[PDB]
């Protein structure tokens, strides 16, 4: 389906460009989830729709800001694998300026559950935790007010399982201890440890009476809730596998709720979060610490500058579009603007001097716009300017032997001089010697550059 | 579709047709187009198969390959009919000479259609014919 897929793509792009950015943030979650497989082409069309949303929300909107920075980092790391790459790269410039405006077939993956045992110092706590979970369960049933009875009737206010803690045997506790044990094993198998800390702690009805510690006021911190969310996502993956192993046991297909995780409602995540935090809230009641056992693009600019140095070392052997992508990202950062910026300037001078004498063709054309954007970045933002002037003189000696590469090197020298003189003259004497060497025999443009960018 | 083109299409079909009823089988579409020298994407091939019991036959095969030919004919002929005029080779036709080259025979209508040209053509005045393509070919 060629035109059918293109019509679906136009429908998605128009329904996103007509819509405010809260739903666009919810869909940008799925765009970041799909961005990891960019390097197929229509997943990159979803990435182009996300680029449209970034170009629309760069002003006011440019929760999910860290998600956008993470998606920028992951798309920059996936785009450096290898037309279509030029399309994603030209989309990446406005997305990079938007991130600088910020800076201004499902397959679940469960784990083995029954191969690592539990130390018994937590089994001294299991005897109270399983008790407390069943007490909170019977307390929630006392919110309805259930009464113990014999015949299992759900209409006569009868629960036949409302028996006390003394009348519970081993295998009558094992039915509720099985998710407890096989959740503690998923916590403890990965290398998570919960050590020692300080000590810790409307009318009723008939049956069992829990004076349970109130689970409606307990809250962890952000990384502890992130660990809880990882455990809840694991629990939902196990439940999704438990349903996938039964929807094909009769002989049919699948249920449409097999989606990526970020496209469900709130209660379906909140139930597994409650099951993950029945442990953690009661650890906070007893006072047991659950342990593990913007500036993001500004930080990623130095790694991108190192990658630009590597691309300047080995780009002119096909990778000219990869060099132009980093040049356009540097242009977008120049439209998005501090010693790390000085390190990026030194790495940009290294990227200029890495292929000095070999100045394939479109990279050399776009390098003039990259140098003008670097001069703009110098107009946007320590004594290495003398040695870089000699490196630029060597680049001019490598670019002045050759069509109008001599005039392009003179325009690049005028770009550097406009960046430096808007806010030592041995290299100026070398420029005068170059003018006296190759003036009288492209050269009038070099004269118009040298008579005005001397300051 | 010409003498030679319809001759070639019938020759290729009847050479790939064996039984003598006018129907080749379903998987012969890519075979007959690559015998004619055409290798598109598979989605277009599947659309052309499902546009045709499971017996791909003569009529709309002729019609679809007519459409595939008239696309390239549209490109080449909208190139050359403006290559007639505009003797410096840029596609920039002036507005007065657009009035001249628009009131051709055949249609020969009044100031309605050339008013439709000049009201929206992009005029700076030199007019490139891509604006005329995107206007007049819907």
């Amino acid at each position: 389906k060629g035109c059918s897929l293109t019509k679906a793509q136009r429908d998605s792009i128009e329904v996103c460009l007509l819509s405010r950015p809260s739903m666009m943030q919810h869909l940008l979650r799925r765009l970041v989830f799909d961005v990891p497989l960019l390097n197929k082409m229509p997943l990159k069309l979803l990435t182009n729709h996300y680029e449209r949303c970034w170009k629309y929300y760069c002003l006011p909107g440019g929760a999910s800001e860290e998600e956008l920075h993470l998606s920028r980092k992951l798309f920059w790391g996936i785009f450096d694998a290898l037309y279509e790459q030029e399309l994603f790269k030209l989309a990446l410039p406005c997305l990079s300026a938007v991130a600088g405006a910020l800076p201004p077939n499902f397959n679940p993956q469960p784990v083995d559950t029954s191969n690592i045992t539990i130390p018994e110092k937590l089994e001294y706590f299991i005897n109270k935790y399983a008790e407390h979970s069943h007490d909170k369960w019977s307390m929630d049933k006392l919110a309805n007010g259930w009464i113990y009875g014999e015949i299992y009737s759900d209409s006569s206010k009868v629960q036949p399982l409302m028996k006390p803690y003394k009348l519970l045997s081993e295998k009558e506790k094992e039915i509720y201890r099985w998710p407890i044990k096989e959740s503690l094993k998923t916590m403890l198998a990965w290398g998570w440890r919960i050590e020692r800390t300080r000590e810790g702690d409307v009318d009723a009805a008939h049956g069992y009476s829990p004076r349970a510690i109130d689970m409606s006021n307990v809250t962890l911190s952000r990384d502890l809730h992130a660990m809880a969310e990882m455990m809840a996502e694991n629990y939902h993956n196990i439940w999704a596998k438990k349903k996938k192993l039964e929807l094909e046991s009769k002989g049919g297909g699948n249920h449409p709720l097999l989606v990526p995780y970020d496209t469900l409602t709130a209660k379906e995540k909140a139930k597994d979060r409650e099951k993950a935090q029945d442990i953690l809230k009661f650890l906070q009641i007893n006072g047991y610490a659950v342990s593990r056992g913007y500036f993001l693009s500004a930080a990623s600019r130095p790694l991108c500058s190192g990658g630009h140095a590597s691309n300047k070392e080995k780009e002119m052997v096909f990778c000219k579009l990869g060099v132009l992508v980093r040049h356009r990202i540097s242009l977008f950062g120049n439209d998005a603007t501090l010693h790390i910026l000085g390190q990026t300037l030194d790495a940009r001078t290294v990227m200029k001097t890495g292929l000095e004498s070999v100045k394939f063709l479109d990279n050399a054309a776009e390098d003039l716009e990259k140098t003008m954007e670097n001069l703009k970045q110098g107009q946007f933002t320590t004594t290495v300017a003398l040695l870089p002037m000699l490196s630029s003189l060597f680049e001019h000696i490598g670019q002045h032997q050759f069509l109008e590469d001599v005039q392009v090197s003179c325009y690049r020298i005028l770009t550097s001089l406009y960046a430096l003189g808007t806010s030592v003259e041995r290299q100026r004497s070398a420029l005068g010697e170059c003018l006296a060497a190759f003036a009288g025999a492209a050269f009038l443009e070099t004269h118009l550059d040298k008579h005005n960018i001397y300051s | 579709l010409t003498e030679e083109q319809i001759a070639e299409f019938k020759e290729a079909f009847s050479l790939f047709d064996k039984d003598g009823d006018g129907t080749i089988t379903t998987k012969e579409l890519g075979t007959v187009m690559r015998s004619l020298g055409q290798n598109p994407t598979e989605a277009e091939l599947q659309d052309m198969i499902n546009e045709v019991n499971g017996t791909i036959d003569f009529p709309e095969f002729l019609t679809m390959m007519a459409r595939k030919m008239k696309d390239t004919d549209s490109e080449e002929e909208i190139r050359e009919a403006f290559r007639v005029f505009d003797k410096d080779g840029n596609g920039y036709i002036s507005a007065a000479e657009l009035r001249h080259v628009m009131t051709n025979l055949g249609e020969k209508l009044t100031d309605e259609e050339v008013d439709e040209m000049i009201r929206e053509a992009d005029i700076d005045g030199q007019v490139n014919y891509e604006e005329f393509v995107q206007m007049m070919t819907a």
